């Protein structure tokens, strides 16, 4: 505004900003789909207290008595 | 450590993350590493070069957008660790690796470099206590309460089927193919380029994936739904643009059954399936059958599952019940599985601490691991 | 017996079936006046076809339908036709049937639309449309190979294998010499050879066929061209301007080894044409290294060879020898290529007649294609 | 040096100057070369030719001005510098190159002749030991604040519209036509001489300059009013004449937008901004909309900024807002980023020392340009 008084050749009544006046899933919705929740705290507590003991669980390219298991030891 | 464990939702093209002791993860976004593509001169741009999150999410035909993991399989480890590291930010944890257990996921019969590499990530740069990383296919068994079971965890950009039984796996059973919905997307622009849309870019492939989890789904008939007529429908553009579909949005995931179209031999994953069924006990497999696993975010179809089950009908003989376990939020699924497994007490031995990777690493990776 | 009609990107080739010289050598490019308040020039044209358009090239706004290939307006190139006709032969097209060009990735309805007019409009007899690249190969002799096919609007390199449909490797490229012509042009103006119009892009085409060639080590060649005052050569053209060219030769070229230049985000032509080759056989990619086909015009190039070769040969292995097809008129290989193409036994079988369209409609496009 | 830098307005047309700290070039006044209208051989004549300001102010039918750049093309370079001389005077300066760091300002389209012949005078004649060459869009952005925009100019004969979000230098983005209101009075003179009006001397068509500066506008419904009967209000001179000007008050700068009778069949900077547009991408299109920067002195006209908002809104298809940023000072918008860019440390570092000059100079010109 200071600037527009002291120079001339700066004209007025300018709407600046000229702009354009503009104005203003199904997948679980199927004949066979159940989204079921686990119920993740129920579920966890559930399987959290069961144990489970391991000893050893090797596998990757290990030879020497075939047959091999995870979780080897029992808890 | 006795800190809340880190769960990370490490999908192929969507890798969310968040906590054990949050039901929610609260930092989700998929798979994506942008490079600007324009030089700056003029101050009023942030820089970093390697944009994760809002910058990425908004500066997209700006940022030469990268998915580094090739079929799951990364190679570019840098920038992933970038992105763990800004994780490890402000915008999602402030925390550190050695302040927290950690836990990231797993496709079964990955290359094992990557997995020496991303100890050797987690374990030099990063210094976690106790971690280790598994199969994502436990992580919905988690989110089903299931044990028995073909886990079919077909994600963005792999397809699997994980046939496990009570907690007992049978790996001669459980397949894997590195490709999925990544490759229909693919696919989309291919529909693109068919009828002229050279739309090239990251960006516009995120244009195209948002056609795809927006105007997509599975028509049961094949060349009875395809031969039709079709009405084209208008999307409209990142600018609101109309631009008709034709049959398109249903015909193009049947590249997964078919991979012919691509020049690729496959039978469609659900026969490979039903090939760990065949590999299977007769009357145990009814009970596979009855667990239809349902996971990673591209099953997303109107009419996919069902599609898949006239693929049953075509394929597996009477009476041999299966039963549709769909799960509510598929993508967080996983990470609530993670969730329920990082917050197990017993996975003292579970876990593989940090000294153990000092001691052998790679070959304690593999050891312990299947 | 037929007409072999060659649709270049830039200018034109066409003639009878067997025919050896291309008798429609003009530019297929359009042209109309700056229609004004003035009054006709004694009588004359609307629309000026090539040589015309080429001969009062001041006024003359030279444009195209032509979108890297992809025609916009039909009713120019119709019209350009019709006089071709009457200009070079002064046959009707109902009495022999045509032979038409075409790219791979090209929208069916362009195809189905010169179909009509060639049916509706044309009232051909019988018509057929087919792939430059094939014709390129039909000129080498083969039916085995990756026949990079180069046109002055697009690119496309195309592997073949005993001449069998491999299009998943194949790729469409709107690479133009004139978007060369474009960076070029700009690089002129900052050098004080300012020019806007199309007039000066005929000028300055003709300029890159002139000295425009390809150097071998782009940045040394330059660094060198740059000391080399005497490799900045001049030449006084038809206006009493001069010009001064030693990198430019080569610097212009270097957009399509580096897409940088254009920001196409894309690869550079030689491993453009390696990801090609990445998408098949490796072994029988072995005979596609032994099938280094170099075709279109668009090659005839000084030190393309060897830079290209160079190039894919340090992404390829010692034993995988690179063996460069590429005879100098393989530019005129393409029409030729279809005029001898004319003459093949099966291919006076292989026909779309009039009443095989008018009674299949455009949908005989699709299986009539290839 | 460590003084008050030196802003200046440059420009083709109109290039004023000021320093940091001041809100206004101190000395505003036009780009013109101002000789006489005689033969000044013989003694006693307008001799010297340095008449800026009052002495070309003065002097009305004796002085034959000239304008030295042209469309950002400077010729009459040791008539800038005695126009120079006449700013580093106390009239307009009070100081020395030496005694005041300076900045430079430029837009595209600009060869690298000019610039090295203009820092050849700049650093051997004058010798500014803080020099800078610059742009002028960025420091409209300055002026406006924003770094996010498609920013657009109304110089004599300058107009770029390049499209920039966040100050990112897209040099692909250039869209810059060398055309304003300079021909348009040149041929609104010819409608003058049309209806019998000669302006033939510079002083002579200054005045038709002032007009056009005066009594002038955008006739939002150009054809219409065109085809409305006129009423041609009379002007009157310095001299008092009598001149209706009526549809040709309006015409000439309409026919900006529709160049249909000028052979110079231009754009019409709003087509241009479209291929701009086509240039950038939807998602960055949408909020470039909004992102719309003018600058220049040929945006001032009754109904300019509004008809052009016809035009897009014409052009622009449907949900499209669009926002047009232009305050009243498009011109010192330039000056007053050269403020705003004159107050940044960064700036300091950015140009370039006279001994840095003579190290390299055109090298470090175009290097440390940005
Ligand atoms: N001596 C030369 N030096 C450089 N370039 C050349 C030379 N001779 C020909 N060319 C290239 O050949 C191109 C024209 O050949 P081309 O056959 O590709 O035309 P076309 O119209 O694309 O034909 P079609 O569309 O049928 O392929 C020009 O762009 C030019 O770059
Ligand atoms: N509606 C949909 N249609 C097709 N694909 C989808 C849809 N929604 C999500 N997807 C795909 O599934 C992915 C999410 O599944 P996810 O299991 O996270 O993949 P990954 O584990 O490989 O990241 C997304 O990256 C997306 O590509
Ligand atoms: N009211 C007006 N009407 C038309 N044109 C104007 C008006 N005011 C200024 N101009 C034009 O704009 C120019 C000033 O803009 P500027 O950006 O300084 O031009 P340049 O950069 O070419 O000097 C003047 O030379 C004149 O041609």
């Amino acid at each position: 505004d200071p600037k527009y008084a002291d120079l001339p050749g700066i004209a007025r009544n300018e709407p600046d900003v000229y702009e354009t006046s503009d104005l203003p899933q199904e997948e679980l919705t199927s004949t066979s789909v159940e989204h079921i929740i686990v119920n993740p705290n129920a579920a966890y507590d559930k399987f959290k207290d069961k144990r489970v003991g391991t000893k050893g669980l090797d596998f990757s390219d290990r030879i020497g008595k075939t047959k091999r298991t995870g979780y080897e030891s029992g808890e | 450590i006795a800190n809340q464990p880190v769960v990370i939702d490490n999908g192929s093209g969507v890798i969310k993350a968040g906590f054990a002791g949050d039901q929610i993860p609260k930092y989700c976004f998929p798979n994506y590493v942008g490079r600007p593509k324009h030089v700056r001169v003029m101050a009023g741009a942030l820089e970093g070069d390697i944009f994760i999150g809002p910058k990425a999410e908004e500066h997209r035909g700006l940022l030469s957008i990268r998915y580094p993991m090739e079929h799951g399989i990364v190679k570019d480890w840098n920038d992933m660790e970038r992105i763990w590291q800004y994780v490890y930010s402000k915008d999602q944890l402030q925390t550190f690796s050695e302040e927290h257990p950690v836990l990231l996921t797993e496709a079964p019969l990955n290359p094992r470099k990557n997995r020496e590499r991303a100890a050797e990530v987690f374990f030099e740069t990063f210094n976690v206590p106790a971690l280790f990383i598994s199969m994502q296919a436990v992580l919905s068994l988690y989110a089903t309460g299931r044990t028995t079971g073909v886990v079919l965890d077909s994600g963005d950009g792999v397809t699997h089927a994980v046939p496990i039984y009570e907690g007992f796996a049978m790996p001669h059973s459980i397949m894997r193919i590195d490709i999925a919905g990544r490759d229909v997307s693919r696919f989309l622009r291919l529909y693109l380029r068919k009828e002229g849309y050279d739309f090239h870019s990251s960006s516009e492939f995120e244009i195209v994936k948002a056609i795809k989890e927006r105007a997509c789904y599975l028509s049961i008939n094949p060349q009875k739904d395809e031969t039709l007529e079709t009405e084209k429908a208008q999307y409209y553009l990142p600018d609101g643009s109309t631009i008709e579909i034709g049959p398109s949005r249903f015909r193009a995931p049947e590249l997964l059954f078919r991979p012919d179209l691509i020049g690729e031999e496959s039978e469609g994953i659900h026969e490979v399936l039903v090939f760990a069924i065949q590999k299977s006990d007769m009357d145990l497999r009814r009970t596979l059958f009855s667990n239809i696993v349902l996971s990673g975010g591209s099953t997303l179809f109107k009419g996919f599952g069902d599609r898949l089950l006239s693929e049953v009908k075509k394929l597996a003989p009477k009476d041999v019940k299966i039963r549709i376990s769909a799960p509510q939020e598929r993508l967080y699924s996983t990470w609530i599985g993670g969730s329920i497994l990082a917050s197990l007490d017993t996975f003292k031995k579970m876990w593989v601490s940090k000294k153990e990777y000092e001691e052998d690493g790679a070959r304690s990776i593999h050891r312990k691991t299947f | 017996a037929a007409l072999v009609v060659d649709n270049g990107s830039g200018m034109c080739k066409a003639g009878f079936a067997g025919d050896d010289a291309p008798r429609a050598v003009f530019p297929s490019i359009v042209g109309r006046p700056r229609h004004q308040g003035v009054m006709v020039g004694m009588g004359q044209k609307d629309s000026y076809v090539g040589d015309e358009a080429q001969s009062k090239r001041g006024i003359l706004t030279l444009k195209y339908p032509i979108e890297h290939g992809i025609v916009t307006n039909w009713d120019d190139m119709e019209k350009i036709w019709h006089h071709t006709f009457y200009n070079e032969l002064r046959v009707a097209p109902e009495e022999h049937p045509v032979l038409l060009t075409e790219a791979p990735l090209n929208p069916k309805a362009n195809r189905e639309k010169m179909t009509q007019i060639m049916f509706e409009t044309f009232n051909t007899p019988a018509m057929y449309v087919a792939i430059q690249a094939v014709l390129s190969l039909y000129a080498s002799g083969r039916t085995t190979g990756i026949v990079m096919d180069s046109g002055d609007g697009v690119t496309h390199t195309v592997p073949i294998y005993e001449g069998y449909a491999l299009p998943h490797a194949i790729l469409r490229l709107d690479l133009a010499g004139r978007d060369l012509t474009d960076y070029l042009m700009k690089i002129l103006t900052e050098r004080g050879y300012s020019f806007t119009t199309t007039a000066e892009r005929e000028i300055v085409r003709d300029i890159k066929e002139k000295l425009c060639y390809v150097a071998l080590d782009f940045e040394q060649e330059m660094a060198t061209a740059a000391s080399s005052s005497s490799l900045e050569k001049s030449y006084e053209l038809p206006d009493g301007q001069v010009i001064t060219i030693g990198n430019e030769r080569f610097r212009c070229p270097e957009a399509l080894f580096q897409p940088s230049f254009l920001g196409m985000e894309s690869c550079g032509i030689h491993e453009t044409t390696f990801n090609s080759i990445m998408k098949c056989d490796v072994d029988i990619r072995k005979d596609l290294y032994a099938n280094t086909v170099l075709s279109g015009g668009t090659t005839m190039y000084p030190g393309i060879a060897d830079r290209m070769q160079k190039e894919i040969t340090a992404l390829a292995p010692s034993t995988m020898k690179i063996k460069i097809i590429a005879p100098p008129e393989r530019k005129y290989s393409v029409w030729i290529g279809g005029s001898i193409l004319a003459s093949l036994s099966t291919f006076q079988q292989m026909w779309i007649s009039k009443q095989e369209y008018d009674e299949s409609g455009p949908s005989i496009v699709h299986r009539k294609c290839f």
